[PDB]
């Protein structure tokens, strides 16, 4: 039974629309920051900070304990993205530019590496292992009808 | 390796303090994988789903 | 920073009403009242006769179903799929294909009787 | 002397660390008073309900409503055709199709060549 | 909000519970627990509002290019393994409602020892709304808390769901 | 290994190929070089079913081998001696591996100071 | 075809002079049996179609698409008795002969030996099918939903009326066997090029095409569930059909005319597949779901392999099974609950414990779990598309993942993490509706023993 | 004797006799023992019973066999009724040549099996066989499309015929 | 001590 006053609407233009809006969204006039009006489609939804659910207190007494939410709440327009099973916003112990740099470095080097050591094996010293019948010509699938090239081994 | 774990291992009883190492975040974190891609590739694809894709 | 006045009633309060509440959760004896059931005449031997120990006496109840199992989960199925393999499966071409065995130098041929002839002396070395 | 804590959009910065949680003036002390006191108001409306001993169904939640409303309904009547709407809807709308077009026209113009003359391994293939 | 005593309180439970956590070993991080508390006794008397904020800053600032990138936790406190792991258990109340009739005859007891707190629950409920509506000021409640009950035979308002809750181990 | 660092750290040239080995003729240095000799025929090995790896000159003793654990069984120790055997066969088949690399390293030095010599007066 | 015929039209005169309280009763015992009597379809030749008469045939084509057409009817009987039955009984009776008269239609849309025919059969079932939607439909949109169901349909389908009648005047017969035989190539010509898109253009926007399908979004949401179940089952399906037949007369065409279409399907299930990641509203999520699907139908056909074309009709019945089973299971929690909003209720297997495990069966036959017909068929296609192109296989293996991705997190929302506390009305799943969903998994999971009836004529 | 040994071949048998160099008892044998008595027995007296139910009703069914009739090359241009006949004989000789690519596969798959570690050289007779029968397959069959008929395969081999006649004659001119 | 363990109904 939500009336069209009781939804999203457009833009706000005016100062008294914003005061009406925000007390829409149940929030602090001064609180209450629509997106821009780039043409996007937002209207006067809050935008609300890009924090994930997984932030938010684990402690409190929630209404909806799982998606840390209390009735009545204004959802973020990304809530079904910034829930506990998906996107996590939450501050790491190490800075995030760190992390980039340490495992970018660590996976470069070990692919120039496998490269280096690709163009450098390491074998032993042994010359080509030798088989008889003329190396295999026959089990390896020969043709019967034309005879083989001679290949001859020698003791040593 | 038991050698050099096992003196390694015996030095953490003495009481000297701790020297937070990026070598040692490193493993701790599994070398930032989980917490880079698992942060990375889920809002690139959900963020492109909803705003280039449906909206 | 502790509690205030009427917090600590509060809790008092309810913490009652909620040690009440985990007590109302225990089932009386006879609960749950299961309706009647009728078992097996075999279900009813074993009730009563294994009530001794008789460590010497107590094995047969083990062998006893173990011998049941073993009947109707090996014999059983072994039959089906031996009845199944041999006069359904085996009648149709290449349906069971078996890697010819090896015929060293110096077998016998089961079929023919053939020998095959052993190999070479050899420059013998004992190393 | 520490590195300062640097935050992305996925590397929230830590509440500890910020400037905000330790200034506080009569307005941040007061700004939080009214938060509270109208998330005070929806838990009180939430509970009338919530433990009613009368009530049986499901307690309609208009701040639901409104974000589900927002996200199907009141897009396009709050779209404006620009610059930014107009670009971004060709780049992502049509540039992939054309991009994937000539990777596989390409591929099968180049493949169907080599049939023709008889250069493609086709041994074996009696599937398609 | 939180006061500047709660703020330095938590900063000492989460350095000793990461620092913990660095030294492992009891006697060890016995040692170096009491220097922790050390280094906080000696600004307790500090009565500037001013310093005593800088250094709680740089306290913090301390403690996050120091704390431990795996702390231990408990397994039952969020993050552990096994916070939420028994919520797969945890029915609510109100189902047994639905329940047929000869599944209610199984427990006779425990149903008609049942009715008693849904009688006890709706006598109460009016009770429950009219004293929070007359303890509430003009623009409605300021905070969370709630009061307890003012009479004998009157249970505290909003009781039934903290009371009625599933317990911690069900199944 | 230790000879890598001879073709890596170092010449190339004065080291041998495995891919290209072996480099000089069999009978240079060799007069009347007698032939590695396979007690074993095709058919044997055929019905044998050995490993394309296992066809070469040190079979007719892993056929021995093979032969006794079928008859052996169960008895899954026995056959020791066959084992050694065949392991050792292989043994000597790898030495002369070794061998006709020594002896390609020494003909590459060989060429390489014959060339210096001329080189040099030249 | 007319013992099919006449018992389905036995079945009006049996709702309105049957008692008031019997009429879901005995319309769906006689359903069922009008079903039961389909499997006689199933003798086909391996040479010869089972031509009946002038007027229709059935090969091995029809034959799948008739028994899901028959099969549907009684289950969606089943589904629609909760939401009608506080209804005046003359218009439960006027909902019921809605649903037959669409079932006559579409027998007979599969069956017709002759395209104008098969025309104006595949135009009529717009009509039963844009009165369920207004007159039932439960929101305000269903009106708005209704006339984009309409145009979309229409504006693609005239000029298919204009094409079909030309082919007529040139060839001389419109009889699929006449065709057959006498059917020449195209020329390659900007005249038949637009004869071309004519054929097709009405068969791409009922599948639909991506870029064709807003259309599906909105009749899909705002229909009942007993139109959720043949729009999404069979009707997307006379696309398929349509194409799998129209082809023949558009060789050598096709060739290279399918390449924007192609392009839009394999790009297009992309799309459809990611939007699924981000749906607040269930059925709307399971609408999206059909339109990636049906894109690999689109390229299946347009690619005119033996594998292709066996891949094809697999995945149409596999995903009619399985798409109609999902509009169910969300259905059963929108009689509950009465809202579309997949966040709203939660954890529904702690309560349902049951309805879980269809929602389990209907997400693993959705990503194609094997050896369902629904991997079979998608599988097929797979195959078919790399010997058209290797590359295709990136395409196809990034929709595999998100398949997957979306289908569990529809499985994971709902019946998973902790109940909504305040939604205190979930009772226990009726055997209305657990029946309902036995006779959707049951027989899509029995097909696997023998899926060679439903591979199509090129089997 | 269940089927033709001419279509399916199968090299004569050979099993090594045994030749045991141990006294321990070789437990396969005596498990053999057991199944031909606890197993094999028990199920040939069953089938021995139903065999001979079988024997008191005995009745045949017939392989159909169609006679030829006039091919697509016959046949007038768009005659229905010719072409029909035509057209069909060839969709079923297209399944007779489907299954005798599977019989030539049959045999290749179980020489490798059977020849076990010999198969790159005892089973060359059948590769060449599968090889031949497949690209005899291939030049009838392929590339006509999900709308194949016997039209389109005829027009296909005129394709072949003509470029293999222009091919020995470009030839030829050197 | 045996506790009631509250379960949805199985019964249908
Ligand atoms: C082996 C596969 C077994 C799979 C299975 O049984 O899962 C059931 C199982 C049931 O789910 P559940 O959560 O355990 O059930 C709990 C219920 O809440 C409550 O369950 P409950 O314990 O209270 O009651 C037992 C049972 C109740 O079941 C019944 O009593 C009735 C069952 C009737 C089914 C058959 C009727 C149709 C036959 C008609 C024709 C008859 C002709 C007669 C002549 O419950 C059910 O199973 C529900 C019915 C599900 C039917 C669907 C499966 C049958 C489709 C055929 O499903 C799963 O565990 C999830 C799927 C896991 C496996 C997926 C991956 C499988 C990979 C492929 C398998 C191999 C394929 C073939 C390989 C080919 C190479 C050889
Ligand atoms: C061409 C290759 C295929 C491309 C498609 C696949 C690439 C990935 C694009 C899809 C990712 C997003 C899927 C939808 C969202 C579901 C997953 C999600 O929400 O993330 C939560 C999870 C987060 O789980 P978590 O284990 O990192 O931590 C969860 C939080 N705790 C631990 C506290 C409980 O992230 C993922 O699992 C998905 C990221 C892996 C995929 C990216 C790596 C791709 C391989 C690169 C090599
Ligand atoms: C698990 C155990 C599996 C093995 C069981 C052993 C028996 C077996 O599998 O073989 C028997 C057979 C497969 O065995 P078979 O085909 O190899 O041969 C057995 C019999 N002989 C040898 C004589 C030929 O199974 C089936 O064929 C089942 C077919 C299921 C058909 C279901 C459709 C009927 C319902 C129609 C209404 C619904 C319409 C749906 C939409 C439209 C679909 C067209
Ligand atoms: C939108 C554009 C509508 C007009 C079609 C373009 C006309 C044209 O460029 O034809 C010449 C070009 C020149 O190539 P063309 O020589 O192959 O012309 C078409 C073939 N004939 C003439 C025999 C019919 O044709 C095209 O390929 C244009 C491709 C038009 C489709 C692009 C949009 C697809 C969505
Ligand atoms: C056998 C070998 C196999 C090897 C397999 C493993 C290969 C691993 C390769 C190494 C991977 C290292 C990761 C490098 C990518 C790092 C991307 C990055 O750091 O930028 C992400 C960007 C952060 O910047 P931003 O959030 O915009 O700043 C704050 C603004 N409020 O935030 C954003 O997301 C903005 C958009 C940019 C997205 C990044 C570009 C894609
Ligand atoms: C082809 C892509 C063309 C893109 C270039 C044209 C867009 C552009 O440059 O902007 C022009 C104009 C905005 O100009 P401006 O004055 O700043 O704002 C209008 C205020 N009345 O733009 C406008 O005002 C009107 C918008 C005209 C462009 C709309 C059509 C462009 C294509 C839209 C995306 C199509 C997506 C198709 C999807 C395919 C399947 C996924
Ligand atoms: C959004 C844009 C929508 C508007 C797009 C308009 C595209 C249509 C352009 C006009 C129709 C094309 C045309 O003029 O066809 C003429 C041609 C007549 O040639 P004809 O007389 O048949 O010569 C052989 C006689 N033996 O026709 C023929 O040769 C016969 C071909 C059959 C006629 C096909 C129907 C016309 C095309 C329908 C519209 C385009 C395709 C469908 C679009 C769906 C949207
Ligand atoms: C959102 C709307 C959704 C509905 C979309 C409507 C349907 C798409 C519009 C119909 C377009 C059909 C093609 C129109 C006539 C094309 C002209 C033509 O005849 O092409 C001939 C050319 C043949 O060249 P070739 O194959 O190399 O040589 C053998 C030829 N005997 O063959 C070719 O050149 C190949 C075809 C050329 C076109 C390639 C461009 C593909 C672009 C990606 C698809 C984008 C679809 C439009 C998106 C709008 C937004
Ligand atoms: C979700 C958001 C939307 C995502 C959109 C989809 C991703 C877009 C990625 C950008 C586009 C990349 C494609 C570029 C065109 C293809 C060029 C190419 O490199 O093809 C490689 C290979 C060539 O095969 P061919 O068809 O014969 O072409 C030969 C032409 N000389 O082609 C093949 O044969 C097929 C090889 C398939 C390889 C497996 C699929 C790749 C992904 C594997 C998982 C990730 C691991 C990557 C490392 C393994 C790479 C094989
Ligand atoms: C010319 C047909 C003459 C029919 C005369 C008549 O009066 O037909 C009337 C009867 C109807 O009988 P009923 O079952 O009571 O119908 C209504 C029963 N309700 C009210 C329970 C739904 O029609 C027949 O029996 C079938 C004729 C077609
Ligand atoms: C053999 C095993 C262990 C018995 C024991 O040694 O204690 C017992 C435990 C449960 C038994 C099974 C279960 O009771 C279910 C079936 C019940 C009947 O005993 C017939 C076979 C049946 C399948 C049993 C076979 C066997 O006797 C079992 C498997
Ligand atoms: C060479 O072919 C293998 C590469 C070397 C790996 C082994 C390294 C250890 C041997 C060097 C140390 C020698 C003293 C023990
Ligand atoms: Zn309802």
């Amino acid at each position: 039974h939500i009336t069209k006053d009781m939804l999203p609407g457009p833009y706000p233009k005016t100062p008294e629309e914003r005061a009406a809006a925000a007390k829409k969204y149940n929030m602090r006039v001064e609180d209450y920051e629509p997106y821009p009006d780039d043409g996007t489609g937002y209207g006067d939804y809050p935008k609300l900070p890009d924090r994930s659910q997984q932030e938010r207190d684990p402690w409190y007494d929630w209404d909806h304990p799982d998606l840390r939410l209390n009735w009545g709440e204004p959802m973020h327009w990304d809530l079904d993205m910034y829930i506990r099973n998906r996107v996590d916003t939450s501050p790491t112990p190490v800075n995030w530019n760190l992390m980039c740099k340490h495992l970018f470095g660590f996976v470069a080097f070990m692919l120039f590496m496998f490269w280096v050591g690709e163009t450098y094996p390491a074998y032993q010293p042994v010359g080509p292992k030798q088989y008889p019948y003329n190396n295999l010509y026959l089990e390896r699938g020969g043709d019967p009808n034309k005879e083989p090239e001679p290949v001859v081994h020698y003791e040593i | 390796g038991f050698i050099l774990a096992l003196e390694i291992s015996n030095m953490t009883k003495n009481l000297k303090y701790h020297y937070p190492s990026n070598a040692f975040k490193f493993s701790t974190l599994l070398g930032y994988f989980p917490t880079i891609m698992h942060r990375l590739a889920p809002y690139m694809n959900l963020s492109m789903s909803q705003k280039s894709a449906s909206s | 920073s502790g509690y205030t006045p009427e917090e600590k009633l509060r809790l008092q309060q309810l913490r009652e009403l909620r040690r009440r509440w985990l007590k109302d959760q225990e089932l009386s004896p006879r609960e749950p009242v299961l309706p009647p059931q009728r078992v097996s005449p075999v279900e009813r031997f074993w009730n009563k006769f294994l009530q001794d120990g008789a460590l010497w006496k107590n094995v047969i109840y083990k062998t006893y179903r173990h011998s049941i199992f073993a009947f109707t989960h090996v014999l059983i199925p072994v039959w089906i799929i031996h009845y199944y393999l041999k006069y359904h499966v085996t009648t149709k071409p290449y349906t069971i294909v078996e890697k010819k065995p090896r015929i060293f130098p110096g077998d016998t041929i089961l079929e023919t009787g053939e020998v095959i002839p052993p190999m070479k002396e050899f420059p013998d070395q004992h190393h | 002397s520490f590195p300062k804590y640097e935050a992305s959009r996925l590397s929230s910065l830590p509440t500890t660390l910020d400037p905000a949680e330790y200034d506080i003036s009569s307005e941040t002390r007061k700004a939080q008073a009214e938060r509270l006191a109208i998330r005070s108001r929806l838990k009180r409306e939430y509970q009338l309900q919530y433990y009613d001993p009368s009530r049986r169904g499901v307690i309609e939640d208009p701040a639901l409503v409104r974000w589900t409303y927002a996200r199907s309904a009141n897009i396009y009547p709050n779209f404006r055709p620009n610059t930014k709407t107009s670009l971004l809807g060709a780049l992502f709308g049509i540039g992939p199709l054309v991009f994937w077009y000539y990777v596989f026209k390409t591929d099968r113009d180049r493949k169907e060549k080599l049939i023709q003359e008889g250069k493609l391994d086709r041994t074996f293939n009696i599937s398609y | 909000y939180l006061t500047h005593q709660q703020k330095v309180l938590r900063l000492y439970k989460r350095a000793l519970r990461h620092l913990e956590s660095w030294c492992i070993h009891r006697d060890k991080y016995r040692y170096f627990a009491c220097l922790l508390r050390a280094r906080f006794d000696e600004h307790k008397n500090e009565k500037d509002m001013v310093k005593a904020t800088q250094l709680l800053r740089e306290a913090e600032e301390e403690f996050w290019h120091g704390q431990h990138p795996q702390p231990y936790i408990f397994p039952e406190s969020p993050g552990g393994t096994s916070y939420e792991r028994y919520e797969c258990y945890k029915v609510p109340e109100w189902c047994l409602d639905d329940w047929h009739p000869s599944e209610k005859a199984m427990y006779p007891d425990y149903f008609a020892k049942r009715e008693q707190w849904k009688k006890l629950r709706r006598e109460s409920w009016e009770r429950e709304v009219k004293q929070l509506q007359e303890e509430t000021p003009v623009g409605g409640p300021r905070t969370e808390a709630l009061p307890p009950a003012r009479k004998q035979g009157d249970l505290p308002p909003l009781w039934w769901h903290i009371v009625t809750r599933p317990r911690e181990r069900p199944m | 290994g230790a000879h890598l660092a001879r073709r890596y750290l170092g010449d190339a040239s004065v080291e041998p190929d495995p891919l290209r080995m072996p480099t000089f003729p069999p009978d240079y240095g060799f007069p009347e070089r007698k032939e590695r000799e396979m007690v074993a025929t095709q058919q044997e090995m055929n019905d044998a079913q050995l490993v394309l790896q296992q066809r070469d000159y040190c079979a007719h003793y892993l056929i021995r081998f093979l032969k006794c654990k079928r008859d052996s069984f169960p008895n899954f120790l026995a056959c020791k001696h066959e084992r050694h055997d065949w392991d050792y066969c292989e043994h000597l088949d790898y030495v002369k591996r070794m061998k006709e690399f020594e002896r390609e390293r020494r003909l590459l030095q060989r060429k390489k100071r014959r060339e210096q010599r001329e080189a040099d007066m030249a | 075809m007319l013992k099919y015929i006449i018992p389905t039209i036995m079945l009006m005169p049996l709702t309105w002079l049957s008692k008031n309280n019997m009429i879901w009763v005995n319309s769906t015992a006689h359903s069922l049996l009008i079903s039961f009597t389909s499997l006689l379809l199933m003798n086909q030749f391996g040479d010869n179609s089972l031509n009946f008469s002038l007027l229709f045939f059935s090969d091995s084509l029809s034959t799948p698409l008739l028994i899901l057409t028959m099969w549907l009817l009684p289950l969606m009987l089943m589904a629609s008795q909760h939401h009608l039955s506080k209804e005046n009984l003359t218009r439960k009776k006027l909902f019921i002969t809605m649903l037959i008269s669409l079932q006559l239609f579409l027998i007979m849309t599969f069956t017709a030996m002759e395209l104008i025919l098969f025309y104006i059969l595949f135009e009529a079932t717009l009509v039963p099918t844009l009165i369920i939607i207004t007159r039932w439909g439960n929101q305000t949109e269903r009106l708005n939903a209704g006339l984009y169901f309409l145009f979309y349909t229409l504006a693609g389908s005239l000029p298919l009326l204009v094409a079909l009648i030309y082919i007529q005047n040139t060839v001389g017969s419109l009889n699929f066997l006449m065709l057959q035989y006498w059917v020449q190539p195209v020329h390659n010509s900007w005249s038949n090029v637009f004869m071309w898109l004519a054929c097709m253009m009405a068969f791409m926007v009922k599948m639909p095409l991506y870029g064709l399908h807003l259309w599906l979004p909105k009749a899909h949401v705002e229909a009942p569930i007993a139109g959720s179940m043949v729009l999404a089952a069979v009707l997307l399906k006379l696309g398929g059909y349509g194409m799998l037949r129209i082809t023949l007369i558009l060789n050598p065409m096709t060739d290279f005319m399918a390449y924007p279409f192609i392009m839009l399907s394999l790009w297009g299930m992309i799309m459809t597949s990611s939007i699924c990641l981000r749906q607040t509203d269930l059925k709307s999520l399971i609408a999206y779901s059909s339109v990636s699907h049906m894109a690999l139908v689109i390229v299946a056909i347009l690619i005119q392999t033996p594998w292709s074309y066996m891949g094809a009709t697999a995945l149409m019945i596999a995903h009619g099974l399985t798409s109609s089973m999902l509009f169910c299971l969300a259905n059963s929690n929108y009689e509950r609950i009465h809202s579309r909003t997949m966040i709203l209720a939660r954890g529904l297997q702690t309560l349902l414990p049951l309805m879980a495990t269809w929602w389990l069966l209907a997400s693993l036959t959705n990503l194609a779990l094997p050896p369902t017909i629904n991997l079979i068929g998608e599988l097929f296609v797979v195959m078919s598309t790399f010997s058209w192109s290797n590359i295709t296989i990136i395409l196809m293996g990034v929709n595999m993942v998100i398949t997957a991705l979306y289908s569990l997190y529809m499985l994971i929302m709902t019946q998973r993490g902790k109940y909504t506390y305040h939604i205190n009305n979930i009772s226990p799943s009726f055997t209305r509706e657990n029946a309902l969903m036995s006779l959707h998994i049951l027989p899509l999971l029995l097909l696997t023993l023998n899926p060679k009836i439903i591979l199509g004529p090129l089997y | 004797d269940s089927w033709d040994k001419d279509v399916y071949p199968e090299p004569p048998r050979r099993t090594p006799a045994p030749s045991p160099q141990t006294s321990l008892p070789n437990p396969i044998t005596y498990l053999t023992k057991a199944f031909d008595l606890l197993v094999d027995r028990p199920v040939t007296l069953v089938r021995e019973f139903i065999e001979r139910q079988h024997a008191k009703n005995k009745y045949y069914y017939y392989h159909r066999e169609f006679r030829r009739v006039p091919d697509i090359t016959e046949c007038q241009e768009k005659d229905v009724l010719c072409m029909f006949e035509a057209e069909m004989q060839w969709r079923r000789d297209y399944k007779v040549d489907q299954e005798i690519v599977n019989i030539i596969q049959e045999r290749l798959k179980a020489c490798q099996q059977r020849e076990g570690e010999s198969h790159r050289q005892n089973c060359a007779k059948e590769l060449e066989q599968f090889t031949q029968v497949v690209k005899a397959y291939q030049d009838r069959y392929h590339d006509l499309g999900a709308h194949y008929s016997a039209r389109k395969c005829l027009a296909k081999q005129k394709q072949r015929m003509l470029a293999e006649r222009k091919a020995a004659k470009e030839a030829a001119a050197a | 001590k045996r506790l009631f363990i509250i379960k949805p109904s199985g019964f249908y």
